[PDB]
């Protein structure tokens, strides 16, 4: 289990990408549409 | 509104202190100006002119 997807359901994506780029450090990505 | 802290035990606990000590309620402060403004005048005009 080396890849996840999550889905959000309050937040926004492209948010927590900034604040879990810090704690990762490792690859985050968002998409937006879903 | 929220902090992400990332750390080892120490520092953690140091953190927490502090930002406990700084999560504190602010009082409020009414403030109330009083403008006070008064006036008086007084003239007196007398005169005769003669003329032809």
């Amino acid at each position: 289990g080396n890849n996840r997807v999550v889905y959000l359901k309050y937040a926004k994506a492209e948010d927590l990408v900034e604040v879990l780029k810090g704690v990762s450090e490792v690859m985050i990505a968002a998409h937006a549409d879903t | 509104n929220s902090l992400v802290l990332t750390a080892p035990q120490d520092i953690m606990n140091a953190m927490l202190e502090v930002i406990g000590q700084l999560d504190i309620r602010r009082a409020q402060v009414l403030i109330e100006a009083l403008i006070v403004e008064m006036a008086e005048g007084d003239g007196i005009n007398l005169g005769v002119q003669w003329g032809s």
